[PDB]
């Protein structure tokens, strides 16, 4: 099976096992199962990641300009700033989604697309 | 009669095929759908209890 | 074979009847259960 | 940066655009590592 | 030999000829659909575990609403939901009913129930009703003056001659795609009837399954193209 | 005279269906190739790709079945007989 | 005399419709391949890809329709008959 | 007269199956290309890729068998004979 | 004599239009595939892309329309009649 | 009478094997293109790629061999004599 | 004699011109696909892709126009009689 | 009678080998395109790719040579006649 | 006798030219697709890609030009007169 | 009778060469597309890419030339004459 390692530039955020991982790379939406061919893809500015693992609820991650590396054993997501759904302040996301700054707006959109919004 | 017997045997073969390979999945998908309906229908009720 | 006849109406009415029964007793009800 | 050939995968949509998007990120990561190294050395 | 047409129960009334067999098949499928609808009404519940027909109706309505909302939200086209669904079942039940073992030997092969879609009248009725309905919707949303203007204009103005023709093509194809798919089958299963029973049984099984598959696919395609036509004519 | 016209109509309808079947098979194969590739790339695409796919098939089948209709005219109701 | 002309017209119309169906089916399948791939890559593209798509489809089916028209000019009407 | 009609029906059925075989083979190959590529990219996707595949095949094969029908109509039940 | 020449002209015009429609449909589908793929990959290039598109289509349709021009000449003028 | 029927049946069978060979060759080439590509990207994928391959080839070759059988019909058991 | 020769010349010219049309249309579509995709990926390449493009088209058109010439040589002039 | 049967057999064999040639050439070209693309990607993989490539070429050539044998049957051992 | 052989030769030469033109146009388009894609990707690759290109075209057009010579043989100095 | 046989042989040889030319042109174009793409991607790999290329060509051209050989048999030997 897959083991999803969401590692930020500052610290490692998540390293548990997973069965399926979905994210919006710059080439479109991509879903990865075990034994997927090695791949390197840049996530979009507002990319969100959804992880499906044995038993636990689906895990939604807001990712800021990350990169996805499918490897023989690990699908590693390298992120500048990654936030779980449980850490999202929804009102802050809604406010930031309309920010003039392109990067701040993209990060707010990523937080919303995780929030289920 | 011969035409009727032949088409009836064909109908029986296709009926067996669907009953042994198409009926099971449709049946169980529906099973799960209903089971989840049940679960959620309940949730609401219990959360009203909470 | 390709030339239409009165059946065009005879089918149509029946379809409309169905389009009624579904549009009243099926469609809205299912939407509402939804 | 100097390319060092040390001797002996798919990419989306192309490896050139990923390289262009990643080199700035790599330089940012190396500057971050340098700043962390400087903080540890300062302490 | 194979015959095309040769409808049974044909009669004449009001100066018009009617294919009795086609009308009877349409009535049978319509009454089956109405029985399903009334059984849902009699056994529809939101507070309890759903019935089988209730699950089927919920699934079909959810699918059709998903296609509608993805092209033209129901805030604009709420009426195409009860349409797209019925067009589906009316077609689906029409096709799958042809899978029953209702074929016999006259010595020419005959069938008690022949798929209504195999008659040009049935497909033309459905396709022209859809044509009139979504053209009326387009007239309503864009106005009787603006609707033809935007139809001729299309997405590219200078391609106007290629637009109008396509608009006239939509119904015909929408009918001819349904008829040709089923009419053709009516010939295949008749040709299979020329085999002896011990050779005839297997080809009917293989084709019948295709008929199930292709009838489902054709009902889905017909309804989804209806939804797409509504999406286009309603801006 | 009717025999010549019947043979010509049979050949014409055969050409109609040969072209219709070539077009239908190749276009349906191409559309299914797109569908399979998209579902392989992003599995949940299963849900959303059957709408554009069955539209494409709906376009591919039309040109086929219209031909089939015009086959029936050629074979069973030969226009020039 | 008219029998030969009618048979030739039927064969010509069959060729017209077979070629038209090949072109329409294959071109529509090819265009739907791009449509399906684009929607798979970006579900939101669902909205914007039908405008480029239905332009292609229409241009691709123009040749089918014009051909069809001339087939109606071949079997129903018949030049030189 | 029946000889000419039979020869024309045989040629028409030959055209029908030639086109049907071309369409079926090429469409099956095109769909199999996507299936093989997806299973190469995603080995675990095989089970999920059969449904889009066998649907696509189910279409093209249908177009094949329909042709197989109208060949048998032309050859064994020659209309207009 | 005129009957045989007219039948041959009808068959030739049918071949011309079948080939023209095959080329037109397939080429238009191929060009629209690139148009759709580019617009999906780069939404802002729509207007940027309709120039190379309508050019290529303009070429493809040109090939078609020349052939149509000739078909009329085959069936209405019929050189050698 | 029999000579014309036999000539027409031979022409029909030639058309059927010709279309069948076109379909078989092109579909097998398209499927093997995916096989070779996938084995190039993933050297170890061979094991898992020969099953989708021989499946799709199994379809394509089927379309071929069916034709072959019927062509024997046309030429050895030519109906309509 | 001239009737049969002229009918054969018309059929041959139709084959020439239809094949040229298929080749020209499909080749132009394929080249336009590359042109449109490259312009989509590179706004500037618009200027520089017209040189590889018109060369390719120049070839694709050439084979077309040569056919046209020979088609005239088939129909207006008649090599046999 | 034979002359008619012989001409029909020659035309049938011409179709037989024309279809065989089209299928063989296009399928082999597609398989070789896959081989060349794989070797450019991974130039050290030339040895590995010959097995899938030769399997595909073997399938395509088996189709081609079975068709060439059936042409030989048509021409040198014309069925019936 | 001469008229029949002349008509057959004209039809055969037309088939030759149609096939040659289809092959030439489609192959030139496919090669120019790669040329344009490479020159779009790398603009400096032009001088490098004209050698692989003109080789391919050289092969493709060669197959075309051979069909010309034999066409002439079929059309001018018809064998078997 | 030879007149009919010779005309049929000319038509059959024309079909053989038309199919051979279609296959050769399209396969050579497809193979050269891969050659150009690889040499664009890997400029230094030309030597390792031409061996797979001339192999692929050596296959498709063979299918062409074999057909050509048999054309002569149809056109100059005329086995059934
Ligand atoms: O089915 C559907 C079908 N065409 C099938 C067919 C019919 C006859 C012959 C060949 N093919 C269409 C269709 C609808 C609209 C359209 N455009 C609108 C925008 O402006 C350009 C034109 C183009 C196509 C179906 O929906």
């Amino acid at each position: 099976d897959l083991n999803v390692e969401i590692v930020a530039v500052e610290r490692e955020l998540w390293s548990g096992p997973a069965t399926f991982v979905f994210t919006r790379t710059t080439a479109g939406e991509i879903g990865i199962l075990p034994r997927h061919i090695p791949l390197v893809a840049q996530l979009v500015d507002d990319a969100m990641v959804r992880v499906e693992r044995e038993g636990e609820d689906d895990l939604r991650i807001a990712v800021d300009g990350g990169f996805l590396s499918v490897t023989e054993e690990t699908v590693r997501i390298l992120v500048e700033n990654a936030q779980f759904e449980s850490e999202i302040d929804a009102d802050a996301a809604k406010e930031d989604a309309a920010s003039d700054d392109e990067r701040t707006a993209a990060w707010g959109r990523a937080r919303l697309r995780a929030l289920g919004q | 009669m011969s035409i009727f017997i032949g088409q009836l045997i064909g109908f029986a073969v296709i009926a067996f095929i669907i009953v042994k390979w198409v009926v099971p999945p449709v049946r169980t998908l529906m099973r799960n759908q209903q089971e989840a309906v049940r679960a959620a229908l309940a949730e609401s009720a219990e959360a009203a209890k909470k | 074979f390709l030339i239409p006849n009165g059946t065009f109406f005879a089918v149509l009415i029946i379809f409309l009847i169905v389009l009624g029964v579904i549009s009243k007793w099926v469609v809205p009800p299912i939407s509402k259960v939804l | 940066m100097e390319v060092e050939y040390v001797g002996e995968y798919s990419f989306e949509p192309d490896p050139e655009t990923l390289f262009d998007a990643l080199l700035p990120r790599y330089i940012a990561t190396r500057v971050y590592a340098a700043l962390l190294e400087a903080a540890a050395s300062e302490s | 030999a194979i015959h095309v047409g040769h409808h049974t129960l044909v009669f004449e009334l009001f100066g018009m000829t009617f294919n009795g067999d086609t009308i009877l098949a349409t009535a049978v499928t319509a009454v089956i659909v109405i029985a399903l609808a009334f059984y849902l009404r009699a056994k529809v519940t939101s507070t309890g575990v759903p019935s089988g027909v209730q699950l089927f109706w919920e699934a079909l309505t959810i699918q059709m609403r998903q296609q509608i909302e993805g092209s033209i939200g129901m805030k604009i086209a709420p009426f195409v939901l009860p349409l797209s669904v019925t067009i589906f079942v009316f077609i689906l039940i029409s096709n799958w009913l042809a899978v029953l073992p209702l074929q016999y030997g006259g010595g020419a092969a005959a069938e008690l129930y022949k798929a209504p879609a195999s008659d040009i009248n049935f497909v033309l009725a459905l396709a022209l009703f859809v044509f009139v309905c979504y053209h009326a919707a387009g007239i309503w949303r864009r106005g009787i003056v603006g609707h033809p203007i935007k139809v001729v204009k299309g997405h590219v103005a200078f391609l106007a001659p290629i637009n109008i023709v396509e608009e006239l093509a939509k119904p015909i194809s929408l009918a001819l795609r349904l008829f040709g798919n089923i009419f053709a089958g009516g010939i295949l299963v008749a040709l299979i009837a020329m085999f002896p029973w011990y050779i005839q049984w297997f080809p009917n099984a293989v084709w019948k399954t295709f008929d199930l598959f292709v009838g489902l696919i054709q009902a889905f395609i017909f309804s989804l193209l209806t939804i797409l036509y509504f999406s286009q004519s309603m801006e | 005279p009717n025999a010549i016209i019947t043979a010509g109509a049979l050949i014409g309808g055969g050409l109609i269906m040969g072209g219709g079947a070539i077009g239908a098979g190749i276009g349906d194969g191409i559309a299914g190739n797109a569908l399979i590739s998209g579902i392989a790339r992003q599995p949940e695409a299963q849900g959303r790709l059957f709408t554009p796919f069955f539209i494409t098939v709906g376009l591919v089948e039309a040109a086929y079945f219209i031909n089939l209709a015009f086959m029936a005219l050629f074979v069973f109701a030969t226009p020039g007989l």
